[PDB]
């Protein structure tokens, strides 16, 4: 019995274990593709935020 | 139809006009490196005429009591070249060969030379004659260059192996009445798709007289080999500074 909008719009009882991943099958190592150069501005692939 | 050649890579040409063949090595032609073979993942440089052209070592003479000579490959070409710089300028290498073995003599000289390509030709010593010590050969002798070096003990091929059994290899005869010339087309033999030319000699060039040459004292009593070999299919890989050994 439930009347409050306090508790119909509640993540209370909520079991389901919300995950961001998902494994993947892996069964051999990843392969390389081919790259050429890039010269351009904006995108940085070697710099990071450890 | 088949006596005559014309090998013609690079910016370079072999022309021949007593030839009896060409000889190609276990019967593959030389390649390049899959990508299910491979496992390195730089992208490797194939330089397509400054490396696979014909280069030309150094003479040898075949006198009356010569015994042989072996060149041990790719240390012939690491000192020779935009190939030898390249060698040494990278960690791997890769390539096919073809040889190209020339002597030259008159219808009144006789002779026979065998050539054969032998894999992985591992010199051995005489142990001190009696057997006693495990002394090892010299860098000299290992790997000698494009001058070559000459066999001591030619019938076991200073490795304890019979030289009558060496036709299970590739090989070509030279037969002064017959012929002059003898090509032959190696693939790159390595259970590896690279390795280093530095370090690592991929297999040796035997030249062993089996018939001792004879002439009449009147002809020319010099008769030289020289040993003319090219480049195919070559890939190099791993970009560092250049070594020499």
């Amino acid at each position: 019995g439930d009347r409050v909008a306090d508790v119909i719009e509640s993540s209370i009882g909520d079991s389901v274990s919300r995950a961001l991943t998902q494994a993947l099958p892996a069964p051999t190592g990843q392969n390389t593709q081919v790259s050429s150069h890039r010269l351009d501005t904006g995108e940085v692939p070697a710099l990071q935020a450890a | 139809s088949d006596r005559v050649a014309q090998l013609t890579i690079g910016n370079s040409t072999i022309t021949t006009q007593e030839a009896a063949n060409i000889i190609v090595g276990y019967g593959e032609w030389p390649s390049y490196c899959s990508d299910d073979d491979a496992t390195a993942v730089d992208k490797p440089t194939r330089p397509d005429v400054s490396v696979n052209r014909f280069y030309t070592l150094d003479t040898k003479l075949w006198e009356k009591s010569s015994k042989g000579w072996y060149w041990k490959f790719p240390d012939v070409l690491t000192e020779t070249g935009v190939f030898g710089q390249n060698a040494q300028f990278h960690y791997l290498y890769r390539s096919g060969f073809c040889i190209h073995v020339q002597c030259n003599a008159s219808k009144f000289h006789q002779g026979a030379l065998l050539v054969a390509i032998l894999p992985e030709y591992v010199i051995g010593t005489v142990a001190g004659g009696t057997g006693t010590e495990d002394s090892h050969p010299p860098y000299k002798q290992t790997q000698p260059g494009a001058d070559g070096f000459e066999l001591q003990h030619p019938y076991v091929l200073d490795a304890g192996i019979p030289i009558s059994q060496l036709t299970v290899c590739h090989h070509q005869r030279i037969n002064l009445r017959t012929n002059n010339c003898a090509t032959i087309i190696v693939p790159y033999m390595n259970t590896l798709p690279f390795d280093s030319a530095l370090n690592h000699c991929n297999f040796g060039l035997l030249v062993v007289p089996i018939s001792p040459l004879d002439f009449d004292q009147g002809a020319t009593p010099v008769i030289p080999i020289t040993i003319t070999l090219a480049p195919m299919c070559s890939e190099f890989a791993g970009l560092r500074q250049a070594v020499t050994q």
